[PDB]
């Protein structure tokens, strides 16, 4: 049934603190490397660079991630980072097609095969993990922005991740985690009765497939050439030789 | 010392 006129409160802050994602680049060396015909590995590190400032752009907006310490924040970027960069690639990403297109560009993509350049044994795991974790997250779902977006503060409040110490920030982030969660459940009842369950139920499992593609993603710039021009956020994510 | 750490305070 309908959603409290609290819960709809909720969902507009979240709205706004998205609002970001889908925008046009006031610049032009970024529009460039995206209306880019071709994309090398050092392209695609220029790319990440533009959704993971507004990925820490959409965290700082966000009233329940100023509630953590300073430490907290950092750990909890630092460690969902490359997990919420394959969300927004799962939300982006045309199945048949094989390619990200970008609301922010249109008549801009970027080849799934961009995974042929990247590191050589294990570029094939990457990309089969990838499809994996797309097709666990139904159409439906991914795509509802707003479920999309609660699944990525879920991810983001991860009260696991390396560096949550403070046993204050690990109960924030956990209890804003259970409530996002929460959220989510009574959203997907709202949105779609027929299935809500069983699509809820699932989300979870898929959770598990992103945690461990991201995770095994880290290295996938070693022998894909020289990077040094690359933006230099994507490199502390990133390991390269250069 | 780490762009990430600079771009969370600024
Ligand atoms: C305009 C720009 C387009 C972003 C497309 C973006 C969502 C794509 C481009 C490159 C993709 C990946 C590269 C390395 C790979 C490495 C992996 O194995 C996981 C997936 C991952 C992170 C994907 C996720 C989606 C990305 C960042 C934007 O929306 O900000």
């Amino acid at each position: 049934y309908t959603l409290s006129e609290k819960d709809l409160k909720e969902l507009d802050s979240i709205r706004d603190s998205f609002q970001c994602m889908n925008e046009p680049l006031d610049n032009d060396q970024q529009a460039s490397t995206l209306a880019k015909k071709e994309h090398n590995p050092t392209d695609i590190l220029n790319v990440m660079d533009i959704t993971m400032r507004r990925l820490v752009k959409m965290a700082k907006r966000l009233g329940a991630f100023n509630e953590i310490s300073e430490a907290g924040k950092f750990s909890l970027l630092k460690g969902g980072m490359i997990e919420m960069l394959t969300i927004r690639g799962v939300t982006v990403f045309n199945a048949d097609k094989g390619v990200w297109q970008t609301p922010v560009d249109g008549h801009s993509q970027i080849s799934f095969n961009m995974f042929d350049k990247l590191r050589p044994d294990i570029k094939d795991t990457q990309k089969k993990g990838f499809l994996h974790f797309f097709n666990l997250l139904h159409s439906d779902v991914r795509k509802n922005d707003l479920a999309i977006d609660i699944i990525v503060l879920m991810v983001l409040f991860d009260s696991k991740r390396e560096g949550l110490v403070s046993q204050q920030d690990k109960e924030t982030v956990e209890k804003l985690h259970r409530n996002y969660e929460s959220l989510l459940h009574r959203y997907l009842y709202s949105i779609h009765k027929e299935e809500a369950e069983q699509r809820f139920a699932s989300i979870p499992k898929a959770l598990v497939a992103l945690r461990k593609v991201a995770e095994n993603a880290v290295t996938l710039f070693l022998g894909a050439g020289n990077t040094t021009e690359a933006a230099s956020l994507p490199k502390e994510f990133f390991a390269t030789n250069y | 010392k780490s762009l990430l750490q600079q771009l969370l305070t600024e």
